């Protein structure tokens, strides 16, 4: 009990998850860097969907961006999460 | 009141066994809690009309026939007396397990049609003062996006589309400012140059 | 003694068959769109000037009558037509209010 | 002085007292004794 | 003049101690009149001895946890 | 001209004349029968009195703001024309 | 029964409004010094103006029209007109002695 | 083209779920089309209504747009724990009509019943062999259900004496699923209607995923429509015609109410009437007569009831939860009862009477606005006219709640949840030192509850109790 | 039933899991898992069930960067346009009462507690009502004679009402005495009538004004209470009050003061403090939203209670409150259409930051918000 | 006469006309109608629509 | 004043006899001899045409 349990609950819940914000900011980076001429990596030949959005989405699904969410809490203190094979 | 869902052939119309087909299909739900008999009399007393080539009158408190001799005369005529009729698929041929009831109802067509309330604009000229998009289907149009739409967007957290929304399909320019005063500059094009 | 029991009303509530067997709401809503209808609006309208106006092509007089509609001349401008009409549950194509 | 203008010095003292304590420029023996003294100087 | 600390709309008030309170700033990483005020002059302040620059730990009823800890700070008016 | 033209009447009526309205009959049949109370408030104006019965229809009025304010002869009703006061008056002075 | 005007068809809208002439009394609002009220809007050829009639908890009666800023009593305003006594007011107003 | 991402929004805009992402398909026509079961949400309708789209121009516009705003995952509201997406009118009764214990379906039948889906592989064997070989409505129903789903609950058809509160009930009054096998109960408003918390449609959403629900609400939601095409579903005039010994008994009945109002009348011309505190007297006699008639109204909707038909098409729109009440049928069936204008008898008219069909100071129940009729039997003209005097005050029926939406969000719009867990604004202030008394949003809330520990325990061992 | 083996297993499984979850939810676990009787329990059922419970805990947590105050506004606004209507203020109007801190509300009501000496009887409680509720002289009169002859008033009496209010003829004739009148001279004219003969006016004006300032003089009472109603709840007698004064009703003998009840906000404000403001605000807008049938969920309304009583005294949503305490010039400008708050920022020289949402999309940056909140970093080299 | 204060106040003023709220590009209005053979996720586009609306894609 | 009734000094007594009369109303409306008028009553409304 820090300040409160349920605030411990709560941090060490989202310790090794991912919010619906960190998926739809990393997923729209990644796409809009892919439509400028970056190379996927994935195999990208039997998709279903051969548009940026949906090759972004199964890059993000097989853990293969090499990207960092970085989280500054309140007091300062920093929490780093990879999403590259986790 | 209503409005028109779909359009459908003859041939996937329900058909009875003499092989008439509606023309207008209502549905049942609407009537039970508007509670218009007026409606159903209407389609019994246009039914009997059709058969027995007599006049109706539906004037209120006073109407002739009444619904019980109308009811025996359409059975005379050979039909149910309860304005049902038996009824098959015309997709797959198949009976209904109900009859259905049939009848002829007076409809009217409103002004309210749909070819005069659709508009659309992707790009266009805009105001000479504000630099956003003009108003009205007579002119090319634009819809406005307020406060409440705004708010929706914030509250599902969507700031890049908020942007596309508010910013970059409306009034998007670029300006100069003097990081001295900060007052707005401009860019001369024939020595240049930025001047303040 | 009351010359005419049915004179309580005007002459568009005057159109509605049995309307003493419906909810009022829908008879007050009747009266508002039977004046928005297309049909005869005119015998001579083809040799008027209007800035807007419809003409029905095959307007038919109610088979369901009412003593005002051949007082009024309604049944000579008619703005309507008769239609074979079906109660039932079809598609899900005329759900709430379609 | 005014009863207004006591309230504004005391919150300010207590401002004062709060910073310099966050700063570890005081104990908390200190600071306790800081805002006792200006509490009852100000009451 | 008359008890009401005891009434039921009243939750329970605490002083609460210079080394408790500065750990909670710390940890919150705030200043301390950051959080929620409360007046000196207020009628369950007065039932304590509360003075300004102190900070007040409540506890409430509630509906989801039972029972719930909120802080105030003591300003003056 | 301008008063039949603009509805601007003396008086500070305003809509007193209207375009008539041709989409149909009835619309003109009712547009020529309508009767506009100059209130258009009261929760009371709007309610149906019972003596209205035989002079307008209980049921052709507006839904909303106007709803109770807006009315429409009914079949039988008339409206008086008038006479002068003094004939009535000599009558029941020698009466 | 409609005119033609630079060739528009206009019609005249019936107005409904209460009688002028004619004297209407109510009660005056809950809380306040006047108890009863009286209107009437008499109306000349060219033009209408409006008189109130009031009375006070002080059991008097003031009479208050158009050009005049002030409420005037109504025995003063009566003698302006010719009633000179009080019994010619008196018995002006009622003959019932309560 | 077919696919893409765009933003449909119907105004007045008052929660965020007004204005959702949806995905284009191009189609005949000059309308926007819209499925069903998503009007709730808009509070849209048929009648003549009009929406608004928005196409994003941006990759990060419409990533975000297909990540966060999209239909499926907007199922359940934030304001309650529960679904604002789910079946409406020709859903319930379909729903009911085919999950009723006496529907007996052929291979043929139940071919066409699945060809509406998405369904391919084995049906398995009829549930009657001999001597015929049949399928049943639960049976089919059953295909779509998750093989470890438990569910026990009362049917909305249950309001009645058919009600037994447990599992041996004979009117199909109780649902029973264990392992994903409906084994009885029907299918209604509690179990499929959309607004409904704690539901078992709710329930499936809630324990396996928004997009299991979508494909629920695509596959399972036609069958009833499916269905209600081939068995038939209409509205005659039968349906609400009593016979004559019904109508003598409500006579009789409104004869009893007559006496009885009478009576309280004499009284009062007597000097003999207790009055209500609070209530002058002549203000207690209305409350007398309007409570008798009252009663009088009930007790002839209940003969009604009891002499119709009980599985006609209007009853089972009405019990169902489909459209309709009973208050309908029995105005419909039985008679309208007292008309009122703001809670009063009608009397404003001519000098001690309303209407000059009646006498003098007459206070009788049918001189001030009572209807012994039905609308089958129909109203007496001046029956008519005081039911047009009634209905006159709901033809009049914004500013002060848009002013109070906008005030509020123009006061809240700073506030945000920290990786603390804290509610703080954008300026630094300290709100909550933790969301709520949990930190549980009530989107994700089991109808206001961060966990229904009965939930669980009929999820673990619901198939055995 | 669950045997002690079974029991002692549960009890072991249940108390490595109170770090894991609240305290009130592993309460209402512990209380539901020993109802269990009819099925025959397994170990392995405890552990799906106590697995399932901490697993549906943790789904349910909400998500950092969540605009949960545009929520909460929405989910509290939608179903004020739903709303369709002592005859006590409710619904719409109420809740903007409630919102925009009136002082005074349009219907003020209490409810009375009495102590459990005056708990249990119907004639004590009858007692308290009487001398709790505000009468003047008029309320007793049925009659009032004024004589212009010789100047004197006569009183008539109602026996039934002044029976009820427990007044008598002489505390009303020593109340009368105390008064302005001056030099005046009481006369009995039966037992339940009397005059008052003014031996020195001399108009009928000021015999009037003296006529209505006897009628309107005050016999009992606590000032405010207009009028009280006993009502039976259980076994017990409440008063119930068409107005309201905190302060004198907890003076009155027999009153629980612990219970006592007010819709009054900014009394119990002054009175108790502002933590009973606040639970006194969230359970006014509760009640108000829920006699409508409209589901709200708590947790909108406490943070709305919250937001109302965050600077120690209770401000209203609007101008002059929380809205008019925001630090940007342009949300205010917006917010509040008129000039003048630019005006005073250039008076004032006042400097504008852009911390808000509003202000960032009125000149066109991304807000903070949602997607805002988060901060990305990529290593290029890594294909 | 509408001069600068009365530019900047009232609901078409410059803030609630132009800086809250304003009139945007890519945009369409439309009567709705049914459609049960539709999912829950998507929406019917007449052909006229699709055609002037656009996509601009890299 | 009261221009209905005529606009020339010798027309007094009639208006004086005029408010006589409604003074005489609304006295009898403060004696509970009255009832307060019927405004929606048809027989206090006009139709201009
Ligand atoms: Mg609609
Ligand atoms: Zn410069
Ligand atoms: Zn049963």
């Amino acid at each position: 009990m820090t300040i409160d349990k349920i605030n411990e609950i709560f941090k060490e819940n989202w310790k090794n998850k991912l919010t619906k914000y960190e998926i739809a900011r990393i997923i729209s980076a990644r796409a809009l860097q892919l439509s400028m001429g970056a190379l996927p990596l994935i195999d990208t030949s039997n998709l279903k969907s051969d548009d940026v959005i949906s090759i972004a989405e199964e890059e993000l699904k097989r853990g293969v961006l090499p990207i960092t969410i970085r989280r500054i809490y309140p007091n300062g203190q920093v929490e780093l999460i990879s999403v590259r094979k986790i | 009141k209503g409005v028109v869902g779909i359009l459908i052939d003859q041939v996937d119309m329900p058909y009875t066994a003499k092989g008439i087909v509606p023309d207008i299909i209502l549905n049942p739900h609407a009537l039970p809690s508007r509670m218009t008999i007026g409606q159903i009399m209407e389609a019994i007393g246009g039914k009997y009309a059709a058969l027995s080539g007599k006049p109706v009158d539906a004037t209120p408190f006073l109407e002739t026939p009444k619904l019980q001799e109308m009811q025996k005369e359409i059975l005379k005529l050979g039909h149910l007396p309860d304005s049902t009729e038996v009824v098959y698929d015309g997709r797959t041929g198949q009976k209904l397990k109900s009859r259905i009831l049939f009848g002829i109802v007076y409809y009217q067509k409103l002004h309210h049609m749909v070819a005069d309330k659709m508009h659309a604009r992707a790009r266009g000229p805009v105001q000479i003062l504000t630099r956003q998009p003009t108003e009205g289907r007579a002119r090319e149009g634009g819809l406005r996006f307020g406060e409440m739409e705004r708010d929706c967007l914030i509250g599902f957290g969507t700031a890049m589309l908020i942007k596309d929304r508010l910013l970059d399909n409306s009034d998007k320019a670029v300006v100069y400012i003097c990081d001295q005063c900060g007052y707005v500059g401009w860019y001369d094009r024939s020595k240049n140059r930025y001047v303040c | 003694l009351e010359i005419w029991p049915s004179a309580i009303l005007g002459i568009i509530a005057s159109i509605i068959p049995y309307p003493e067997h419906n909810q009022s709401p829908r008879n007050t809503y009747q009266s508002a769109m039977a004046k928005q209808s297309l049909g005869l609006y005119a015998s001579n309208y083809q040799i008027r000037t209007d800035t807007r106006a419809h003409l029905l092509h095959y307007p038919q007089m109610p088979l369901v009558q009412t003593r005002m509609l051949g007082v009024i001349g309604y049944n000579d401008r008619p703005a309507g037509a008769n239609a074979i009409l079906a109660i039932m549950s079809y598609t899900g194509y005329n759900m709430e209010d379609s | 002085s005014t009863v207004t203008i006591s309230d504004i010095e005391m919150l300010l003292k207590d401002t004062e007292i709060w910073d310099k304590l966050l700063r570890n420029e005081l104990s908390i023996e200190e600071a306790k004794k800081m805002f006792d003294d200006v509490a009852r100087s100000y009451s | 003049k008359i008890d009401i600390s005891n009434h039921e709309l009243v939750p329970k008030h605490e002083i609460l101690q210079l080394e408790e309170a500065y750990k909670l700033v710390k940890e919150l990483g705030i200043k301390p009149e950051q959080l929620p005020w409360i007046r000196a002059s207020d009628p369950v302040a007065k039932s304590i001895g509360a003075k300004p620059g102190d900070i007040i730990k409540i506890t409430r009823k509630s509906p989801f946890t039972g029972e719930s800890v909120t802080y105030r700070y003591v300003i003056t008016g | 001209r301008h008063a039949l033209a603009t509805g601007n009447w003396v008086g500070g009526r305003t809509g007193v004349s209207q375009l008539l309205d041709r989409t149909n009959w009835l619309s003109m049949l009712s547009h020529l029968r309508r009767v506009v109370s100059s209130l258009a408030p009261n929760f009371e104006a709007r309610d149906l009195h019972g003596t209205q019965w035989g002079r307008m229809c209980p049921f052709e009025t507006p839904e909303g703001p106007n709803s109770g304010l807006v009315k429409n002869l009914a079949l039988l009703a008339q409206v008086s024309v008038g006479i002068n006061e003094s004939v009535v008056e000599r009558v029941a002075y020698e009466l | 029964g409609y005119f033609i005007v630079n060739g528009s068809e206009k019609v005249i809208i019936a107005q409904e409004d209460l009688a002028t002439n004619r004297v209407l009394v109510d009660y005056g609002k809950s809380g306040s010094n006047i108890t009863h009220v009286a209107k009437v809007t008499s109306s000349a050829a060219g033009y209408r103006v409006q008189v109130m009639i009031e009375r006070l908890k002080d059991s008097t009666i003031q009479i208050s029209f158009a050009t005049v800023p002030g409420r005037i009593p109504f025995a003063i305003i009566m003698r302006a007109l010719g009633f000179v006594t009080d019994r010619d007011i008196v018995y002006a107003v009622s003959l019932d002695p309560q | 083209v077919d696919g893409d991402v765009v933003l449909f929004n119907r105004q007045p805009s008052l929660h965020r779920i007004s204005m959702m992402a949806h995905k284009v398909r191009v189609l005949p026509g000059r309308t926007f089309r819209l499925n069903l079961l998503d009007c709730p949400p808009y509070n849209a309708d048929f009648d003549g209504d009009e929406m608004n789209l928005h196409v994003p121009q941006s990759e990060e516009a419409i990533a975000e747009a297909r990540e966060l705003m999209l239909v499926h995952k907007n199922i359940i509201t934030p304001r309650y724990g529960g679904p604002i997406i789910g079946g409406g009118q020709d859903y319930i009764s379909g729903a009911y009509l085919l999950s009723v214990k006496t529907t007996l379906l052929t291979v043929e039948e139940v071919a066409t019943i699945l060809g509406v889906t998405d369904f391919v592989g084995e049906l398995g064997e009829p549930a009657i062999l001999a001597p015929k070989p049949y399928y049943t409505g639960k049976q089919v129903i059953s295909l779509f259900l998750p093989k470890d789903f438990n569910f026990h609950g009362p049917a909305n058809i249950s309001k009645g004496p058919r009600a037994c509160k447990d599992e041996i009930c004979p009117h199909d009054s109780f649902i029973v699923i264990k392992n994903g096998l409906l084994l009885e109960g029907v299918f209604d408003k509690k179990a499929i209607g959309n607004q409904q918390p704690e539901s078992m449609l709710h329930w499936s959403i809630r324990e396996y995923g928004t997009e299991y629900g979508k494909w629920l609400m695509d596959n399972v939601f036609k069958m009833f429509i499916r269905f209600l095409e081939m068995r038939g579903f209409t509205m005659t005039l039968e349906d609400i015609t009593i016979p004559d010994e019904a109508q003598n008994e409500i006579t009789t009945k409104i004869k009893e109410g007559y006496s009885q109002v009478d009576e309280y009348i004499r009284k009062f011309n007597e000097g003999q009437l207790e009055p209500i505190p609070g209530r002058t007297i002549e203000e207690s006699l209305e409350s007398y007569i309007l409570d008798t008639l009252d009663k009088l109204r009930k007790v002839a909707g209940e003969i009604a009831t009891k002499y119709l038909d009980p599985f006609n098409n209007v009853y089972i729109m009405a019990i169902t939860g489909a459209r309709g009440s009973e208050l309908n049928i029995t105005q419909m069936t039985a008679l309208l009862g007292q008309q009122s204008v703001r809670g009063e008898r009608i009397r404003r008219g001519y000098r001690e009477r309303t209407l000059s069909l009646f006498k003098y100071g007459d206070i009788a129940p049918e001189a001030r606005g009572f209807v012994k009729n039905s609308f089958m039997r129909g109203l007496s003209p001046y029956e008519m006219f005081f039911h047009a005097a009634g209905g006159r005050e709901g033809l009049v029926d914004t500013s002060q709640s848009g002013y109070m939406q906008r005030r509020l969000i123009n006061a809240l719009s700073d506030l945000r949840i920290e990786y603390d867990g804290t509610v703080r604004s954008l300026y630094g202030d300290i709100v909550q030192v933790v969301y709520g008394d949990d930190a549980v949003h009530p989107m994700y809330s089991a109808h206001s509850k961060s966990v229904n520990v009965n939930r669980v325990i009929e999820r673990v061992i619901g198939w055995k109790r | 039933m669950i045997d002690e083996k079974l029991k002692g297993y549960i009890d072991k499984r249940l108390n490595e899991i109170k770090d894991k979850i609240p305290d009130k939810l592993h309460e209402d676990l512990r209380a539901a898992i020993m109802d269990i009787n009819g099925v025959e329990l397994t170990e392995e059922d405890i552990d799906r069930i106590i697995d399932l419970t901490i697993r549906e805990y943790q789904q349910s947590l909400i998500e950092p960067g969540e605009a949960i105050g545009v929520v909460t506004a929405q989910s509290v606004g939608e179903p004020g346009t739903q709303m369709t209507l002592l005859n006590v203020t409710l619904g719409l109007p109420r809740l903007i009462e409630i919102v925009d801190a009136r002082k005074v509300p349009s219907t003020p009501m209490m409810t009375i507690y009495l102590t459990d000496e005056y708990k249990t009887d119907k004639d004590k409680a009858l007692d308290i009502a009487r001398r709790i509720e505000y009468t003047r002289v008029e309320n007793v009169v049925s009659s009032v004679s004024v004589d212009i002859s010789n100047m004197s008033i006569t009183l008539q009496f109602d026996q039934e009402m002044l029976k009820d209010k427990g007044v008598s003829i002489e505390e009303i004739k020593k109340i009368i005495t105390k008064l302005k009148l001056g030099e005046i001279r009481i006369e009995d004219n039966d037992e339940y009538s009397f005059t008052i003969y003014f031996e020195k006016i001399d108009s009928i004006m000021a015999l009037f004004k003296m006529r209505e300032k006897i009628l309107n003089t005050k016999i009992k009472g606590v000032k405010g209470i207009k009028r009280a109603i006993v009502q039976k709840k259980g076994d017990e007698y409440v008063i119930i009050t068409d107005g309201s004064n905190l302060e004198g009703i907890m003076n009155v003998t027999g009153v629980d003061i612990n219970k006592i009840q007010t819709n009054n906000i900014h009394e119990v404000e002054e009175v108790l403090g502002i933590e009973a403001a606040r639970e006194l605000i969230s359970r006014e807008i509760k009640k108000v939203l829920e006699e409508q049938g409209l589901d709200v969920d708590m947790r909108h309304i406490v943070l709305v209670s919250d937001i109302m009583t965050r600077t120690g005294d209770i401000r209203q949503i609007g101008r002059h409150g929380v809205t008019g305490e925001k630090s940007s010039v342009l949300a205010r400008a917006a917010f509040e259409v008129t000039v003048k708050h630019l005006l005073d920022a250039a008076a004032r020289g006042e400097r504008e930051e852009f911390k808000g949402v509003i202000e960032n999309i009125i000149i066109g940056q991304p807000i903070r918000l949602g997607t805002g909140i988060v901060e990305l970093t990529m290593k290029p080299n890594m294909r | 006469l509408r001069t600068l204060a009365q530019r900047l106040k009232g609901k078409e003023g410059r803030f609630r006309g132009n800086l809250s709220g304003k009139r945007v590009d890519f945009s369409a209005r439309t009567v709705i109608s049914p459609d049960p053979n539709l999912s829950i996720d998507e929406v019917g586009i007449p052909y006229t629509i699709a055609r002037m609306l656009t996509v601009p894609e890299r | 004043f009261l221009p209905h009734l005529g606009t020339s000094p010798e027309d007094r007594k009639k208006k004086g006899y005029y408010l006589a009369s409604a003074v005489n109303k609304i006295l009898e409306l403060y004696l509970g001899r009255r009832e307060p008028d019927d405004k929606d009553h048809y027989a206090n409304k006009r139709v201009r045409l």
